[PDB]
């Protein structure tokens, strides 16, 4: 059982500045008073990154299925606890493998498991009545869990989940991706006394997790904590006031950065190599100061962002049945040899029946197999 | 003027020069990226590039 | 019923070769249309690669699908489907230079792009796919022809110092006092 | 698996098991053991309890599983979840007769 | 091989080695009595006969 919610007052979506932001340790490894290079998945410096939140007094409560796209940098404002979750997959409908994040109020849980999730999940909080408090009778996420395949569910505490008013206190920034069939994950809670979009400063996002949850993800959503009380009239699709918190989401690119680690061994600045061309100098020189001068660069700035693929056109299946499903092989010592020409090398009509004791490639990879035109082939056959 | 002259040919045979040297394959299978990152997966090709 | 090393084995051995002539047997792939003059990953018969694809001329014996320079990297390439030769260029240039005033005083910058016009500077850089803080030093109304190449970032200046900041062909470049790079010819 | 696919247990690998099943990453610190396991997982009558993938959309990423037991539309038309003509069961069982 | 000594060193507790510019690790934590061991070459240049 789930409820859908009916009552919104929608916006196009919003945009904000992220400006050195996103950065974490990119190994366990201690180093100190070194100017490190290094690339991989990061934020680009300057990024427009979408902005999200929830506050009452417009009723918005925003949180679509956004796309996860090889990496995300998610980073929440709040003072309430009003984000308390996140659910990631690729169609998040039970007919796939799906990883849901939620902090319940006393423990931490993940899961890896079929999900049949809701339209609009919320994971609700609630003032009692029979005693003056908060604590919530309402997990609203998933209807049902199947072939379920992972499970950390921690120790058990307590927070402080009451709905406070006035100025945030907490941002927490975290950045996740998918490699490798493991859910890298970095995070970062600072205290902060700001009231506005992404504050001053440069974070060093320490490593979380490196779960092994081994899923396909290109969605996710956010679940929010609706705030429910006996000040707010109407049924749970309209008795509900929104939370007071607010969130943003970046999305990593391959890019190379210059890092400092600094004496006792944190990053305290950092370069967005092939952001403008004075950035572009400090990564070519390898260091945060340039004289007074003109510098030769190098090229970073230009990136690929499409592929094209051009290959002759033809339609022929390729003879996998005359060379395999022969009836009659030849001698060894007379051993046939056959012209092909003409094909779609296709050979995943193979695996339905044939398996082969022995299948040794040299001069090409076999993986490559399928990205490739081949010129002059000839099948030698025998026994 | 030939030691002007000769100085201008230094130059520009000596860039030639390195223009030509990117032909030779160093060991590697083949002196071209796109050749070793096409047959051969980052698995194998990394150590020819 | 005798032993497995003596049991009849079924062997077949495929021997080809790859880019290296033209190719009838192609993977399970399916093609797609052709972008030309932009910064794009190709994959023509199997040999892939990034570059920018542009048309030319050349005469290609039908035996012969690749052509190679003195570099021997490829540089035309025969397009299976619609029978035509394509040119391969990076889709980079050096030549860029960095003009600044060294950090502790500002960020400013200036941008030299070298023997280019100051016309033709987005499509050399490929303005359309760089970042939104690059295209900034890409056309402007800072722009600045000379002999080295084009200037962007700094206001030319009829007036004439002493040189602070060499750049090329005559040209000088300082930071003047509001505050800005200027670009001037020296004085002998 | 079958003794036959155990060479498909290896970085840079192709075929059923190193495509649609279990693939392995070149980055790759590690080992494989396999050893023979017939009068164990194989019994009278043939065994199939023990399942494979054979057909799938693209290739597995490295330590990537997929449970899914959708219908594969192998042709031009969508059959809409239900096993016919040109949609099979992607999910095929071993034969492990002693 | 070299020679361990004693040290003072902030290590987070996903952090065991330590490398320096070199490359070559230069502080390692014990991992039985916990603390922080800086090793250095057993020799050194500057012998002049
Ligand atoms: C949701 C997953 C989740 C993660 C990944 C998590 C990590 C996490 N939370 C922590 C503290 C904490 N974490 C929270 C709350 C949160 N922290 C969050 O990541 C989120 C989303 C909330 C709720 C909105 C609070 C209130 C503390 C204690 C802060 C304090 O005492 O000052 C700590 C430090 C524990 C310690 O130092 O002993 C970790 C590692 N906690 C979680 O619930
Ligand atoms: C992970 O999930 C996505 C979404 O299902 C897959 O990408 C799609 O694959 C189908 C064909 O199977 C295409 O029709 C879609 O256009 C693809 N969408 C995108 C954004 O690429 C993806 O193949 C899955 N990854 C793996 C390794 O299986
Ligand atoms: C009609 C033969 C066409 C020859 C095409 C030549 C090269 C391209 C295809 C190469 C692989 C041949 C099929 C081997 C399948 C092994 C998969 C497995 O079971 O592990
Ligand atoms: C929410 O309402 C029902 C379930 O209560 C669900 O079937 C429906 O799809 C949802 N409404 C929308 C607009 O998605
Ligand atoms: C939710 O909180 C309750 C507190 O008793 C706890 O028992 C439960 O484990 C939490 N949810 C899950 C899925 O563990
Ligand atoms: C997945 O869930 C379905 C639901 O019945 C079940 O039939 C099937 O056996 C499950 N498969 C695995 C690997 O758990
Ligand atoms: C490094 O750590 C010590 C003790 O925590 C502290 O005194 C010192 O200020 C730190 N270094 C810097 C630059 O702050
Ligand atoms: C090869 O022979 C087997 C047994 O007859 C058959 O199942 C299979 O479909 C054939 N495959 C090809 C490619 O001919
Ligand atoms: C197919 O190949 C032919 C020549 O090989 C070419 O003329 C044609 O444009 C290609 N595309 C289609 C749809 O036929
Ligand atoms: C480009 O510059 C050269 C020399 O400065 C000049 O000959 C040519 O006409 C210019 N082309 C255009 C389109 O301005
Ligand atoms: C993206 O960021 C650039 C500045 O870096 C800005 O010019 C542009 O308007 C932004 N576009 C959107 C959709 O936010
Ligand atoms: C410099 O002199 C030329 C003509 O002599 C004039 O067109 C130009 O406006 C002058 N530069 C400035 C900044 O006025
Ligand atoms: C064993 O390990 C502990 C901590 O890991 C350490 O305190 C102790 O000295 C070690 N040796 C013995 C004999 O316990």
């Amino acid at each position: 059982q789930c409820v859908n919610l009916t009552t919104r007052t929608q916006l196009p979506p919003a945009y904000t500045n992220s400006f050195t932001r996103g950065v974490y340790y990119p190994d366990k490894v201690f180093r100190s008073s070194v100017l490190h290079s290094t690339q991989d998945l990061f934020l680009p410096f300057f990024s427009n990154v979408t902005w999200f939140h929830a506050i009452h007094v417009t009723k918005r409560f925003d949180n679509p299925v956004l796309p996860f796209n090889d990496g995300v940098y998610f980073a929440s404002t709040e003072k309430s606890n009003i984000i308390r979750g996140w659910i990631f997959g690729t169609t998040l409908d039970s007919k796939t493998q799906s990883l849901l994040i939620v902090n319940n109020a006393t423990n931490v849980v993940i899961k890896v498991c079929e999900f049949q999730f809701c339209n609009d999940p919320f994971l609700g909080v609630y003032y009692h009545k029979n005693n003056k408090s908060w604590m919530e009778s309402e997990f609203r996420v998933y209807s049902s869990a199947n072939n379920c395949t992972f499970e950390y569910v921690s120790q058990p505490f307590l927070m402080d989940l009451e709905g406070k008013q006035g100025n945030f206190k907490n941002l927490r920034e975290f950045v996740f991706k998918n490699i490798d069939g493991y859910f890298k994950i970095y995070s970062k809670h600072t205290p902060i006394n700001l009231v506005r979009d992404l504050p001053q400063g440069f974070s060093a996002l320490e490593p979380l997790v490196d779960l092994p949850i081994g899923i396909n993800i290109t969605r996710f959503q956010t679940l929010l904590a609706l705030h429910r009380s006996y000040l707010t009239p109407g049924d749970s699709s309209s008795g509900w006031t929104a939370g007071a918190a607010a969130y943003y989401v970046g999305y990593l690119q391959p890019r190379t950065f210059l890092l400092k680690y600094n004496e006792n061994g944190t990053i305290t600045d950092a370069v967005d190599c092939a952001l403008d061309p004075l950035s572009e100098t400090k990564c070519t020189l390898k260091s945060f100061t340039v004289e007074k001068g003109i510098y030769q660069t190098s090229n970073f700035r230009v990136q690929p962002t499409e592929s094209i693929v051009r290959f002759p056109n033809i339609t022929n299946l390729c003879p996998f049945g005359e060379v395999f499903n022969a009836t009659r092989f030849a001698s060894v010592y007379a051993w046939n040899r056959k012209r092909i020409s003409n094909c779609v090398a296709d050979y995943s009509v193979l695996y339905n029946s044939a398996s082969f004791s022995t299948f040794k490639c040299y001069g090409v990879s076999p993986t490559k197999l399928n990205d490739l035109c081949f010129t002059n082939v000839y099948a030698d056959s025998f026994v | 003027l030939g030691k002007l002259q000769d100085v201008v040919n230094q130059n520009a045979q000596a860039l030639n020069t390195l223009v030509k040297q990117l032909s030779s394959n160093f060991g590697a299978i083949s002196s071209v990226l796109n050749d070793i990152l096409s047959r051969l997966d980052k698995c194998e090709a990394e150590v020819q590039i | 019923t005798n032993g497995v090393g003596y049991q009849p084995y079924r062997v077949v051995v495929l021997s080809f070769e790859l880019l290296h002539a033209p190719a009838t047997v192609c993977g399970p792939k399916k093609s797609t249309n052709l972008v030309k003059n932009k910064c794009v990953n190709f994959n023509f018969n199997g040999l892939t690669g990034t570059g920018v694809l542009t048309e030319s001329n050349k005469k290609f014996l039908p035996f012969q699908q690749f052509g190679r320079d003195i570099a021997d990297t490829t540089d035309a390439v025969r397009d299976p489907q619609t029978l035509e030769i394509l040119d391969i260029t990076p889709c980079s240039f050096g030549g860029v230079s960095v003009i600044t005033p060294g950090t502790n005083t500002s960020n400013q910058v200036a941008v030299l792009y070298q023997d280019v016009n100051c016309t033709e500077v987005p499509v050399a850089i490929h303005a359309d796919q760089l970042t939104p803080t690059w295209r900034v030093y890409s056309t402007g109304s800072n722009v600045f022809q000379t002999r080295a190449g084009c200037l962007i970032g700094a206001e030319h200046v009829n007036n004439s110092y002493e040189c602070d900041i060499p750049i090329g062909a005559g040209i000088c470049a300082s930071y003047q006092t509001s505050q800005s790079i200027i670009a001037y010819t020296m004085s002998l | 698996i079958r003794g036959d696919e155990v060479r498909q247990i290896a970085p840079g690998q192709t075929g059923k098991i190193a495509d649609y099943n279990y693939k392995l990453p070149c980055d790759f610190t590690g080992c494989v053991i396999a050893w023979n396991s017939n009068n164990l997982d194989s019994k009278v009558g043939g065994n199939y309890n023990y399942l494979y993938r054979l057909f799938r959309k693209s290739n597995l990423k490295p330590f990537e599983r997929d449970i899914s037991t959708e219908i594969y539309q192998a042709g031009s038309t969508p059959c809409n979840g239900v096993e016919g003509f040109n949609c099979y069961f992607p999910l095929q069982s071993y034969g492990f007769q002693p």
